[PDB]
């Protein structure tokens, strides 16, 4: 049914109980629970409906059960009223659609009252309702669903609804291109630095640590990401979402931890250059990556298989053993310990070595007024770093140790775009540590095989 | 991998003349910025010389006048011609070579010490 379908993009669904538009607490896919503001009557009503206790939290299968119990009790809502049965015999499949959807929403009595649209409702007359419906409350409140409404009956189509799937093919477009980008681009940059003798040096074995973590994500994460979004649903096992998220986490990790290995290697070779090839070995290069990785190991793949990450909230319980269900609940603890190991600490790490990096580059800039070319693109390359880098991670590290902090702050689709902005990280860094010279050299030379 | 050798620091008496090289392999040197860096026993690194792609030659307050750095694509190799040399001009001198921040490379530098009493054991 295309009811069903309408519905389903109108109220979207959530699994734990929420505040509409109204401040009215709903569950599932629009199931009002009660117009009371206290929380116990609403978990109360929630129980007494679905028929066992829920804490708050239902399944999907018993929220397509509350579904459809809506859809045909505001059915047979219309069928008992007297005065919206003749409009609703009237119109047709399509248009029905659209009076089921608003006695859906503000009940028989409610939609009843529109006496002057569904008169002109009645007489066929759309374009008349049309602009009739938009001058109400109803229209106000909630302005991008009435809208697809009125539209749905007056033009008797579903063309209103036609965007829904226009921006799913869309971002399933874009979503390849990131894929695309970022392993075509972090191969390139791993292909060039281990064909080529000439580029393998101590900075660029930091990048080729980067470039696998990097990579690794853009075939593991990313596109199992892409297809849970766009599926809407997980359809591997609970061991493979927690095998998968592990390799999330610990490619985030290593990726983040080497831009501040970098980042240092960079301090050393600005602050103290004549010491530099002394400090670091390549031996000790090998070193420094060894521990990034067993370090990111400690905060992925040890806490994730052994469950120290899990949260204790009922919809997390339901989604660990919901076969279906791959939503990254953690605890406060795991989630602000595996926050700092992971982004903060390189992050104050990063900004206190570049701000030396600043300091030594402006006092160089002193000293002579022109040709001062080392110490420009020194700064422009140290914005571009730590602008993408923040720009990228930071909204989607600060929004992750909110959302453990205070709930109902953070959103489901929020964590998930600025955890995404965080992927695509991954697809510019080979675009900001490999511009010299000599990789642009030995990228132009692979494809041009 | 990159490589930046230092030769023809050493002794040399006050007043006297040294000619620095460095040879480069392993990267686009035509397209590369060159320095000459030294750093005095106890004391912060300083700028010598510097010489763009474009051939501009830039110095230090000091050197001004006494040295002269030159670029030679064709061989990969910088120069840094210093005369009057001075006994402060004891340092070690480096080579340095950059395009941008990660495209910086140096060479492990060579000792020049200027004095009067070179070999003569009082
Ligand atoms: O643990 C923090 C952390 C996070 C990350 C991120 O890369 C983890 N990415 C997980 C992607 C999988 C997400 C699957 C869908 O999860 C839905 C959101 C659950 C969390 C949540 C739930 C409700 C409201 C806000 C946030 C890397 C390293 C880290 O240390
Ligand atoms: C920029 C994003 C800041 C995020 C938080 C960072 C905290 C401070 C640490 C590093 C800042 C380095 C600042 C680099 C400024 C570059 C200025 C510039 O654009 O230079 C133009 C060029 O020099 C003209 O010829
Ligand atoms: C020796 C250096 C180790 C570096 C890696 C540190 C990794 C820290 C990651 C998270 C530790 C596990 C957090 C789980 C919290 C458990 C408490 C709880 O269950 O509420
Ligand atoms: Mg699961
Ligand atoms: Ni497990
Ligand atoms: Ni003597
Ligand atoms: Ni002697």
């Amino acid at each position: 049914g295309n009811i069903f379908e309408m519905l389903r993009i109108d109220e979207g669904l959530r699994l734990k109980i929420y505040k509409d538009t109204e401040g009215y607490y709903t569950i599932g896919i629009g199931h009002l629970l009660t117009k009371s503001p206290s929380l116990n009557a609403a978990k109360s009503e929630l129980d007494k409906a679905i028929g066992r206790n829920t804490n708050g939290v239902i399944t999907k299968d018993e929220a397509e059960k509350l579904f459809n119990q809506d859809v045909d009790a505001a059915v047979r809502g219309i069928l008992r009223n007297a005065k919206l049965k003749p409009v609703y015999d009237s119109l047709d499949a399509v248009r029905r659609a659209a009076l089921i959807n608003m006695v859906f929403q503000m009940g028989e009595t409610g939609v009843a009252g529109f006496t002057n649209s569904l008169r002109m409702l009645q007489q066929k007359r759309w374009d008349e309702a049309a602009v009739n419906l938009a001058k109400s409350r109803w229209y106000n409140q909630t302005p991008n669903r009435a809208k697809r409404v009125i539209t749905t009956f007056r033009t008797g189509t579903w063309d209103a609804y036609a965007a829904d799937e226009v921006w799913v093919v869309g971002m399933g477009i874009v979503m390849s291109l990131i894929v695309l980008a970022i392993v075509f681009g972090n191969v390139l940059v791993i292909t060039a630095i281990a064909k080529f003798e000439r580029l393998q040096t101590v900075t660029n074995y930091f990048i080729t640590s980067l470039a696998c973590a990097d990579l690794v994500m853009g075939l593991a994460v990313v596109p199992f990401g892409a297809a849970h979004i766009l599926t809407k649903t997980w359809t591997f096992g609970n061991f493979w979402c927690e095998f998968w998220t592990s390799i999330d986490v610990l490619c985030v990790t290593a990726s983040i931890e080497t831009l501040c290995v970098i980042a240092v290697d960079r301090y050393f070779a600005i602050t103290s250059p004549f010491k530099y090839q002394s400090l670091l070995t390549k031996n000790k290069a090998r070193v420094i990556i060894l521990m990034v990785w067993i370090v990111s190991g400690l905060t992925s793949f040890l806490p994730i298989q052994m469950h120290w990450y899990r949260a204790t909230h009922q919809e997390a319980i339901n989604c660990y053993a919901e076969e279906t269900c791959c939503d990254f609940f953690t605890n406060q603890a795991y989630a602000i310990a595996s926050s700092i190991v992971s982004f903060y600490v390189p992050l104050v790490i990063m900004v206190f070595v570049y701000s030396r990096v600043f300091q030594e580059a402006k006092r160089q800039l002193q000293k002579i007024d022109k040709f001062c070319l080392k110490e420009h693109k020194a700064l422009k390359t140290l914005g571009i770093i730590m602008g993408t880098f923040t720009l990228c991670w930071l909204p989607f590290f600060i929004v992750n140790i909110v959302h453990v902090i205070q709930d109902n702050l953070i959103r489901k689709e929020v964590y998930i775009l600025l955890n995404w902005i965080g992927y695509v990280n991954s697809g510019f860094n080979p675009l900001i540590y490999c511009r010299s010279p000599d990789f642009r050299i030995a990228f132009q030379e692979l494809l041009c095989l | 991998q990159v490589q930046l050798q230092e030769s023809g620091g050493g002794l040399v008496q006050p007043g006297g003349s040294l000619r620095l090289s460095c040879a480069a392999s392993g990267f686009a040197f035509s397209s590369y910025e060159l320095r000459w860096y030294r750093q005095a026993p106890g004391k912060q690194h300083e700028l010598v010389a510097g010489i763009t792609t474009g051939g501009n030659t830039y110095y230090a307050d000091s050197v001004k006048g006494r040295f002269t750095i030159s670029r030679d694509n064709a061989k990969n190799t910088v120069y840094l011609q210093m005369s009057n040399l001075r006994p402060e001009d004891t340092a070690v001198y480096a080579c340095n070579a950059n395009w941008d921040l990660l495209s910086d490379y140096w060479g492990q530098g060579t000792q020049v010490t200027v004095s009067s009493h070179h070999h003569h054991h009082h």
